[PDB]
């Protein structure tokens, strides 16, 4: 039968959460001019 | 000419805002200043 033991250590990890990220879609694609965006209205139904 | 050199921030950076039963309410921002009719503009870290 075992005697008197001794200690150790081990030592794990696990991955817990990913840092969220958010996205404009108008920003992105259109970056600022105006009839880019309005030729983009028209795919709304898309990138919804 | 002399060797200053400048910057070219863009012009509407977007702005995060929240809605609650179908009203808007309450607005995250980048600049210290009352953008909407909002009456109060509270510094937080991170954000106005
Ligand atoms: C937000 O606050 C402003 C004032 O703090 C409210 O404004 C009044 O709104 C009515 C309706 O347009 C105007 O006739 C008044 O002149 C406004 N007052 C001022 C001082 O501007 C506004 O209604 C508030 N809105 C919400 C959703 O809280
Ligand atoms: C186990 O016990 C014996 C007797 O008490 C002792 O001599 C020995 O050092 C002990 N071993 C450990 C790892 O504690
Ligand atoms: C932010 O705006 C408030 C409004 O009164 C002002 O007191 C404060 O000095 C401003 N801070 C900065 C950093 O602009």
């Amino acid at each position: 039968i075992p005697s008197n033991w001794t200690t150790s250590v081990q030592v794990e990890y696990l991955q817990i959460t990913s840092t969220p990220i958010v996205v404009d879609c108008s920003t992105y694609v259109c970056n600022g001019n105006v009839r880019c965006v309005e030729l983009l209205k028209q795919y709304t139904s898309a990138c919804k | 000419t002399k060797g200053t050199i400048y910057s070219i921030t863009p012009c509407n950076p977007p702005d995060q805002l929240v809605v609650y039963q179908q009203a808007v309410v309450g607005a995250m921002l980048s600049e210290n200043f009352t953008s909407y009719g909002f009456s109060n503009v509270v510094e937080l870290p991170k954000f106005f």
